[PDB]
Formats: structure tokens, C-alpha cells, sequence
């Protein structure tokens, strides 16, 4: 049974475990560490299932939660399901990890524990309650249903404004040009569908994400060390007000979470 | 000529290329530079997924013309290998990693020698050369290491 959020372990006693090897690539990834301890204390171990990209950013998001976000407080968004569902009909393509009733119930549940733990007095009982969160295997990944809809949302968004002329964010004309995601439907049916079964985010997916849960995505990207994307900022250019939340994946292929002094559970 | 590719971070590289270079040769130039495994790359120019057999000049690009690099590379997948003494490794890998990288990979962690490596995925002794996907090796799966 593993965790979704491992307990907080000293970053460096992580690192060591882990990369023991006399080799350059051991060197590389002791020295990534190195750089961000000098900012976070410790690291969490988030269970890479392939929703661990989903899992860490809403673990981050949800467990610094000090407000509802505006997004997520629109009445609007509970129609959302019904109103894509009725519109375009291929979304029944859908693969579940009826369907309006389904994805409603999840974005019902993202809302309301996200609500409840905005309207906690204190920062430490937000901490406990979201870690506890995090252990409902079944309430864990209606969560990751609503925000796989969130990101399918965004992307139909930007791709009908894209195809009007309209302004886009550039990642979004990138998500697209790809052979097999060269719309809405095939984003779903190669890419979203995918998601927490047999495949993670790529790079592209990760600006989709951000923008769909309206979160700047801050990663230690530990293989790129001493170049400039050593911190990978998703998206490049976010808007000012959305809060950041910090991952850090060793070679891209997973997400784990570095944790503050003022994080710590203790 | 010169051209730029960009990443999804900005960052841009500089190529010296010729207008009857392929596609296939930049991947190779961005691979040398970059380190980037031409099979994880795609290139985008005007909206387009470029091919590796068309030419610069196929498809309109000359000096100063900007491509974008879309990798193929997806993050959060974990798998565990078993060592000859027991203990359990966790990796973080691509369905399309080859074997042959995760054993080095394994040497990176642990130390231990590729060559002394065999691993075994149900009762199969795993070949160099095929991706944790063409075994089915899925999230979470555990490998044994002999």
C-alpha cells in the first residue's frame, strides 16, 4: 500500500540514500540537492502512480490553501459537466480511473475540501487536515478526475479561441502541433485518458495544468543543474496573482515535494 | 545559416545548419548540444510537426527562423527493483526507457556494474535494447535484479 505523500525526510539523509553511485549522473543529482537545500529542509516522496505530477501540485496547492480561489468558488463551474458533456458528445470517450453525474461529484469534492480547508484558523490544522486528505485512496482520486476535467476545460477553451483568431498563451498553438493531440478529442484520447493509468504529464501538459488550477508550477529540474532550466518555471510567464507551488523531479520522469522549515509537520 | 530552437522554458539554442539539412540532422545537432535523445524530440515550426526526411528548405525555414522543441518525455512513474541482497530500490522512469538505461540508472544509485546486472520481469530475463513498455512493465511494477 503505498503513500501518496510520504512522511518529510531531511533532504540531503534523501539524497544520499538514493544516489550512492561513483558516477557523474550521481554527482549531478548530490549537487541538485545541495542547491535546494539551501531553501527547503526537507522532501516528501510522492507516489508515482502517473498522477504523481496531479498529486504533487494539488498536495502543494490544497495544503498552503489560505483562501478558496475564485475559480473554484464559481457556481458556474458545477455546470461546467453538463454544459461540455451536452456540446460535445466524444467526451463520453472518458476513461474512468452516468458520466456528467461522475465528473460533477468530483469537482463537488475538490470545492468542498478545498473550501473546508481554506476555513481553518490555523496554517498547522490546514497542514494536518490536508495530509489526512491525502490518505482517502477513493476521495484522493475523484481529485485527480476534477482536475484531469479542469485541464480537458482549458484546453477547449484555448483551442476554440485559438481557432477565432483569438489571443492564446503559446503553449497551447505547442500543445496542439502535436501530431497526436491536434485537437480537443485527441488530446483526450492519447494524452488526458492516460493520465493516472499507463502515462504521466509531458512538459506541454504541465503548462496545461497550471493554468487549469490557476497555479504557477515551480520545479528544481535536478538533470538540468548549472543551466539556466535548473528552476523550470510552468507556465514561463504566469500571471502575478496565481499562488506557486514547488516540485522537484530528478530527470523528468517524476514529481516529488521539497518541503519549507515552515511547512514541516514538526 | 543560423537558426533558433526554443524550449518551453525560453531557453534557446543556436544552430549552425545548412538549407538541405533534415530534420533529422537538427535532432542529431540538438542531441549533441543538449543531450536530448532525438526519439524523445519533436520540432514545431509554424504550427507544424516537422518531419525527419523533409529538408529546412521543404519547409520554409532560413536564417533566423525560430523552431520549438515539444519533447515527448512524461513525468510520474516510479518502479521498484529488488537487489541480489534484498533491498528495494525505487527508480523514476519513462514507459519508453530502455533497459539498458534503467541499468545504469541502477548503477548511478546503487553502484553496482551494468554488466553484473540481469534483470528478470515475470520469469523474463530482460533484454539491453527494449523500452519498460515493450515488457509491459507498468507503473509500480517490481523488477528482480540477479
Amino acid at each position: 500500500g503505498p503513500l501518496s505523500v510520504a512522511p518529510e525526510m531531511d533532504i540531503m539523509d534523501y539524497c544520499k540514500k538514493e544516489w550512492r553511485g561513483n558516477t557523474q549522473k550521481a554527482t549531478c543529482m548530490k549537487m541538485g540537492y545541495e542547491e535546494v537545500s539551501q531553501k527547503f529542509t526537507s522532501i516528501r516522496r510522492v507516489r508515482g502512480d502517473n498522477y504523481a505530477a496531479l498529486r504533487a501540485t494539488l498536495f502543494q496547492a490544497m495544503s498552503q490553501a489560505v483562501g478558496l480561489p475564485p475559480w473554484l468558488q464559481d457556481p458556474e463551474l458545477m455546470l461546467l459537466p453538463e454544459k461540455l458533456i451536452s456540446k460535445y458528445n466524444w467526451i463520453k470517450q472518458w476513461k474512468l480511473g452516468d458520466l456528467v453525474d461522475k465528473i460533477k461529484e468530483s469537482l463537488t469534492l475538490l470545492r468542498k475540501k478545498w473550501a473546508g480547508l481554506a476555513e481553518m484558523r490555523t496554517a498547522e490544522a490546514r497542514q494536518i487536515a490536508c495530509d489526512e486528505l491525502f490518505t482517502n485512496e477513493a476521495e484522493e482520486y475523484s481529485l485527480y478526475e476534477a482536475v484531469k476535467f479542469l485541464m480537458l476545460n482549458r484546453a477547449i477553451e484555448l483551442y476554440n479561441d485559438k481557432e477565432k483568431g483569438k489571443e492564446v498563451p503559446f503553449f497551447s498553438v505547442l500543445l496542439f502541433a502535436r501530431d497526436t493531440s491536434n485537437d480537443p478529442g485527441q488530446l483526450l484520447r492519447n494524452h488526458l485518458n492516460q493520465v493516472g493509468h499507463t502515462g504521466g504529464l509531458e512538459q506541454v501538459e504541465m503548462f496545461l495544468l497550471a493554468y487549469a488550477v490557476r497555479h504557477t508550477i515551480q520545479v528544481y529540474r535536478l538533470s538540468k543543474y548549472n543551466t539556466e532550466e535548473f528552476i523550470t518555471v510552468y507556465p514561463t510567464d504566469p500571471p502575478k496573482d496565481w499562488p506557486v507551488v514547488t516540485l522537484i523531479a530528478e530527470d523528468d520522469r517524476h514529481y516529488n515535494i521539497p518541503v519549507r522549515v515552515c511547512e514541516e509537520t514538526s | 545559416m543560423q537558426i533558433f530552437v526554443k524550449t518551453l522554458t525560453g531557453k534557446t539554442i543556436t544552430l549552425e545548419v545548412e538549407p538541405s539539412d533534415t530534420i533529422e540532422n537538427v535532432k542529431a545537432k540538438i542531441q549533441d548540444k543538449e543531450g536530448i535523445p532525438p526519439d524523445q524530440q519533436r520540432l514545431i515550426f509554424a504550427g507544424k510537426q516537422l518531419e525527419d526526411g523533409r529538408t529546412l528548405s521543404d519547409y520554409n525555414i532560413q536564417k533566423e527562423s525560430t523552431l520549438h522543441l515539444v519533447l515527448r518525455l512524461r513525468g510520474g512513474m516510479q518502479i521498484f527493483v529488488k537487489t541480489l541482497t534484498g533491498k528495494t530500490i525505487t527508480l523514476e522512469v519513462e514507459p519508453s526507457d530502455t533497459i539498458e538505461n534503467v541499468k545504469a540508472k541502477i548503477q548511478d544509485k546503487e553502484g553496482i556494474p551494468p554488466d553484473q546486472q540481469r534483470l528478470i520481469f515475470a520469469g523474463k530475463q530482460l533484454e539491453d535494447g527494449r523500452t519498460l513498455s515493450d515488457y509491459n512493465i507498468q507503473k509500480e511494477s517490481t523488477l528482480h535484479l540477479v
